[PDB]
RNA sequence: GAGCCGGUAGCGGGCGUGGAUCCCUGGAUGUCCGAAUGGGGGAACCCGGCCGGCGGGAACGCCGGUCACCGCGCGCGCGGGGGGAACCUGGGGAACUGAAACAUCUCAGUACCCAGAGGAGAGGAAAGAGAAAUCGACUCCCUGAGUAGCGGCGAGCGAAAGGGGACCAGCCUAAACCGUCCGGCUUGUCCGGGCGGGGUCGUGGGGCCCUCGGACCGAAUCCCCAGCCUAGCCGAAGCUGUUGGGAAGCAGCGCCAGAGAGGGUGAAAGCCCCGUAGGCGAAAGGUGGGGGGAUAGGUGAGGGUACCCGAGUACCCCGUGGUUCGUGGAGCCAUGGGGGAAUCUGGGCGGACCACCGCCUAAGGCUAAGUACUCCGGGUGACCGAUAGCGCACCAGUA
RNA sequence: CGAAUGCCGGCAUGAGUAACGAUAAAGAGGGUGAGAAUCCCUCUCGCCGUAAGCCCAAGGGUUCCUACGCAAUGGUCGUCAGCGUAGGGUUAGGCGGGACCUAAGGUGAAGCCGAAAGGCGUAGCCGAAGGGCAGCCGGUUAAUAUUCCGGCCCUUCCCGCA
RNA sequence: CCUCUAAGCACAACCUGCGGGAACCCGUACCGCAAACCGACACAGGUGGGCGGGUGCAAGAGCACUCAGGCGCGCGGGAGA
């Protein structure tokens, strides 16, 4: 329910329909909507735990980029990041993005 | 800006217009918001006052009083004729007023 | 620049001000960004004299008019130095 | 004041030094300060002689400024 | 270029050809509050640290300087924060109402809220349109057209191609390959991250490899100028007599006119005043889309090679949004969930699907003008003329 | 325009009518003044007195004092006033609030949350009529005083000596 | 406020006694059960804290009379349905 760190997704807005009856297709007289409301659809965030530069890492990430975060770490080796804090290790590793 | 005056004090002037038509003296004023002049003995007016310190007695003053400049004309004083005020360029390069009637300079 | 001058501004000028000549007390109309330790200095470094006491209050300006428009005199602040004894301001003495 | 007058006050000044100006500066508001009390008396019929010291005082502060400018 | 100290006279005193008041550009000063930011705070109030100065100055107080938070970049530097009448784009987003009830539908992605930007914003150089075997970025107006289509086919909604106009312009990157600096351990023909070169396209192009050939284009960044803006200046020609409080009226005799627009003057003035036609004008700030000059930048051909050609992306299904398309035969564009490729022998498209034939070349970015609004200044009206015209012609967003 | 219980304004009728805001209450004399039941002084009468008297705090903001005024406000009158004009008046090391503290609550390093705006949040900060802190009596002015004066006390901080 | 120690400091520092000096910003007027605050009014309404004397009534902040202090309530005069 937030904002992917890595592919930038976000929650967009889609409508809840109710349809009734039976289609055209199976020879019907057709579907027919009896009720239209906004939903919204979130992205499948979850938690990426890491440690890099003997430091622990975790991103709200959506389950889509999940294999990203590791790439970036796996990228990240060819830095300085020692001594450095967390959210200093997170921010060199999203310009990598 | 400026308020523009064709006539200033206190060069000599012809009342083209009013009752004073006709007559001639100075300017003994330029009032540029009104856009008026005062000149002497022209438009005299009888006004009262106050038996003051000032004005013991009390009695009226004769006080001169101001015209529309549209109402004055100056009065060149080469051929001593009221004229159309032009403007010069010198070599100064300074600008002066001149009569219209006659190249003449007014000051 | 600020100089001792701007600190003091008029005298106060009343009966009740000129009585307090006596006992040394010089009433000002001071600025009422002053201090009673500015005020003092203002005093001294004007008038040759040793600041003993400060007693400083705000006037508040009155509200007036011109019969159609309200408006305010502004306000004032005024201290009352004590100078030494024997000391004296000869200006306001004066009277 | 009168503007010969004003145009040597510059001419004056600008010669001066700031310190020279300072305490110049400080003599001029002192001489104020007695004018302010001559009118709170009444006593002070050339009024006019405050409008100049200010603007005096005035035109002097600016020339110290000009200097320390730099 | 002769008066001035505002609307504002008076009392009381000054100034101005030794060129003032006034007008325009630059500069200085500019208390306190306000994004307000040293700290707090019931805005314009209150209380501090540091360095330097004043006072007789150690305590006390005043003066000058500095001290909030955030992002980015190797404690110090550049940037952000807030405001703006509407106009613009993005994230969200109703209802009355219409359907002569009403739920899908409409009103409408309008009103409104939020973030952002700017003098404009958005969009924009085809993975386009769509049947011409053609067009050639985007934006706007006309037209196409209330056509095609959409729709409890009810009320109603409503395109695009093409054509005629305004404006006109096209570019930088990512990846293969060469080199270089750094750091990691799992020691190199290594992997990773910076920088530089190279490269950027669809008659497909580019790299590497041989081979042949070795100046004309030119900016949207920079510079100089004309031009324009913010004060201004020159500017043709009438006297008299007469009634009248006043002449500009009636009479007589004249004149100017590249000026007989209009407004003033004691009433009705081409020639009295301010002006009008036609010309002049900038030391300094601003602008400068037009002129000249620089610079970054631009460019050949066959032959073979099959390294690269923008990833949780294309693609399939599931849930939606946009388009004229309300599941409809439902493609195209976009994407919240799942599964999940390839590099030209690739892939998306041409309205489900298959084939033939054709168009294009996504998953990085930038881009002038033509377009929109009107707090501001100016011109102009078969617009109002103090119950009208803005809510205010006057001290009104006031009492 | 003749009507919309129309809109803005002006002016009539009811009408010299009800009423003039507690049934605690008034009477005479002297003065003032153009003008007096209505102002000042004096005597007599009545009225509140767990108040209708005296202090402090909120709130109001110059209404307090004095001189000169009565067109308008005063439910009459007015020479009066909380009204018009001008001048004067509020003085703190100790009284209250700050440079001291914490409460609910408010905000809010770290940290968490949300399409934006924003919503949470231990510490810390802000937050009082609670805590803590050193002035008592009297005199003075037309108008201020635990503030000025007088006498007698006390607090904190800087420097110096022991 | 007292007390306990830690770094540091133990020529400083702090406690007690005396001495000279220093001691800032805002508020202070006036109304405040009301003609000045809330009620469009000089409105018989509402508004927190303290003092609130004397005598008598069993007591009391009740009740009646009264001190100090303050008032007769900002239209009057008659008439006697
Ligand atoms: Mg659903
Ligand atoms: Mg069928
Ligand atoms: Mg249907
Ligand atoms: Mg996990
Ligand atoms: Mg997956
Ligand atoms: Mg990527
Ligand atoms: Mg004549
Ligand atoms: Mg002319
Ligand atoms: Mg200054
Ligand atoms: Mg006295
Ligand atoms: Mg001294
Ligand atoms: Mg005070
Ligand atoms: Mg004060
Ligand atoms: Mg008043
Ligand atoms: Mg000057
Ligand atoms: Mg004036
Ligand atoms: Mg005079
Ligand atoms: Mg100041
Ligand atoms: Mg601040
Ligand atoms: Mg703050
Ligand atoms: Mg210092
Ligand atoms: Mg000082
Ligand atoms: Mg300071
Ligand atoms: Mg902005
Ligand atoms: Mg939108
Ligand atoms: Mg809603
Ligand atoms: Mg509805
Ligand atoms: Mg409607
Ligand atoms: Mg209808
Ligand atoms: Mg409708
Ligand atoms: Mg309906
Ligand atoms: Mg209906
Ligand atoms: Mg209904
Ligand atoms: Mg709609
Ligand atoms: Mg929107
Ligand atoms: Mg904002
Ligand atoms: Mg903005
Ligand atoms: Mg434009
Ligand atoms: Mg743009
Ligand atoms: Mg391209
Ligand atoms: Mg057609
Ligand atoms: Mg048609
Ligand atoms: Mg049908
Ligand atoms: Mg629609
Ligand atoms: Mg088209
Ligand atoms: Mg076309
Ligand atoms: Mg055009
Ligand atoms: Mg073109
Ligand atoms: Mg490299
Ligand atoms: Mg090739
Ligand atoms: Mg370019
Ligand atoms: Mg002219
Ligand atoms: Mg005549
Ligand atoms: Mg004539
Ligand atoms: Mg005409
Ligand atoms: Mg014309
Ligand atoms: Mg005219
Ligand atoms: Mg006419
Ligand atoms: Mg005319
Ligand atoms: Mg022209
Ligand atoms: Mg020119
Ligand atoms: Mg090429
Ligand atoms: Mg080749
Ligand atoms: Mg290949
Ligand atoms: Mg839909
Ligand atoms: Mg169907
Ligand atoms: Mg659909
Ligand atoms: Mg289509
Ligand atoms: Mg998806
Ligand atoms: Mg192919
Ligand atoms: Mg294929
Ligand atoms: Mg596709
Ligand atoms: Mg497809
Ligand atoms: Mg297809
Ligand atoms: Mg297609
Ligand atoms: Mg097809
Ligand atoms: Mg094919
Ligand atoms: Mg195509
Ligand atoms: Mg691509
Ligand atoms: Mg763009
Ligand atoms: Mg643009
Ligand atoms: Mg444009
Ligand atoms: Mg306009
Ligand atoms: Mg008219
Ligand atoms: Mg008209
Ligand atoms: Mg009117
Ligand atoms: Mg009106
Ligand atoms: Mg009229
Ligand atoms: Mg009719
Ligand atoms: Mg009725
Ligand atoms: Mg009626
Ligand atoms: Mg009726
Ligand atoms: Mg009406
Ligand atoms: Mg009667
Ligand atoms: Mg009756
Ligand atoms: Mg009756
Ligand atoms: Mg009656
Ligand atoms: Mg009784
Ligand atoms: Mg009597
Ligand atoms: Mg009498
Ligand atoms: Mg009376
Ligand atoms: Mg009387
Ligand atoms: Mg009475
Ligand atoms: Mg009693
Ligand atoms: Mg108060
Ligand atoms: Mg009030
Ligand atoms: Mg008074
Ligand atoms: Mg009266
Ligand atoms: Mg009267
Ligand atoms: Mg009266
Ligand atoms: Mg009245
Ligand atoms: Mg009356
Ligand atoms: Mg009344
Ligand atoms: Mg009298
Ligand atoms: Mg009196
Ligand atoms: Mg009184
Ligand atoms: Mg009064
Ligand atoms: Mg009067
Ligand atoms: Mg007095
Ligand atoms: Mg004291
Ligand atoms: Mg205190
Ligand atoms: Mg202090
Ligand atoms: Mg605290
Ligand atoms: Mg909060
Ligand atoms: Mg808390
Ligand atoms: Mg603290
Ligand atoms: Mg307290
Ligand atoms: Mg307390
Ligand atoms: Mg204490
Ligand atoms: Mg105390
Ligand atoms: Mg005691
Ligand atoms: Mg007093
Ligand atoms: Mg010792
Ligand atoms: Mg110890
Ligand atoms: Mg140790
Ligand atoms: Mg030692
Ligand atoms: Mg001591
Ligand atoms: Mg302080
Ligand atoms: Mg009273
Ligand atoms: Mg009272
Ligand atoms: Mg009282
Ligand atoms: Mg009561
Ligand atoms: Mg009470
Ligand atoms: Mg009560
Ligand atoms: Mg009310
Ligand atoms: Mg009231
Ligand atoms: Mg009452
Ligand atoms: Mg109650
Ligand atoms: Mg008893
Ligand atoms: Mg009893
Ligand atoms: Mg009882
Ligand atoms: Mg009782
Ligand atoms: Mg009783
Ligand atoms: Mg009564
Ligand atoms: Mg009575
Ligand atoms: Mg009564
Ligand atoms: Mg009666
Ligand atoms: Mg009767
Ligand atoms: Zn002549």
């Amino acid at each position: 329910s937030k904002v992917c760190e890595i592919s930038g997704k976000r929650p967009i807005v889609a409508n809840s329909i109710q349809r009734r009856g039976k289609a055209k297709r199976e020879g019907g007289v057709g579907k027919k909507t009896t009720g239209i409301s906004k939903r919204r659809q979130y992205p499948n965030l979850q938690k990426v735990r890491v440690r890099v530069a003997g430091q622990e890492i975790t991103f709200r990430v959506a389950a889509s980029h999940i294999p990203k975060v590791y790439e970036l770490v796996e990228r990240a080796k060819g830095l300085k990041l020692e001594g450095l804090s967390p959210k200093e290790i997170k921010k060199e590793l999203l310009k990598l993005l | 800006m400026r308020v523009k005056m064709h006539v200033k004090k206190g060069d000599t002037v012809l009342v083209a217009s009013g009752k004073y038509k006709g007559r001639v003296g100075k300017v003994k004023e330029v009032l540029p918001k009104k856009y008026a002049v005062i000149v002497e003995g022209v438009n005299i007016v009888k006004k009262a006052v106050r038996v003051s310190p000032k004005y013991p007695q009390g009695g009226f003053i004769e006080k001169e009083a101001p015209l529309h400049a549209s109402k004055v004309r100056p009065i060149c004083p080469a051929c001593g004729k009221p004229t159309r005020v032009r403007k010069k360029f010198l070599e100064n390069g300074k600008k002066i007023r001149v009569c219209a009637k006659c190249g003449g300079a007014l000051d | 620049m600020k100089t001792a001058y701007d600190v003091i501004l008029a005298p106060v000028l009343s009966e009740k001000a000129y009585a307090g000549f006596a006992e040394g007390k010089y009433t000002f109309w001071v600025h009422p960004k002053a201090t009673k330790t500015e005020i003092k200095n203002a005093v001294e470094t004007a008038f040759k004299v040793k600041v003993v006491k400060v007693n400083t209050l705000h006037v508040r300006g009155k509200k007036k008019r011109l019969g159609r428009y309200l408006g305010k005199r502004p306000d004032r602040k005024k201290a009352i130095v004590q100078v030494a004894p024997g000391q004296k301001i000869e200006a306001l003495e004066g009277l | 004041m009168k503007l010969s007058e004003v145009r040597k006050q510059l001419e004056e000044a600008r010669k001066l030094s700031p310190v020279e100006l300072e305490k110049l500066v400080r003599e001029k508001k002192r001489e104020l300060m007695e004018l302010r009390f001559q009118a709170s008396i009444g006593q002070l019929s050339q009024n006019h002689k405050i409008r100049d010291l200010k603007r005096q005082i005035a035109r002097l502060l600016t020339v110290l400024n000009e200097k320390r400018r730099q």
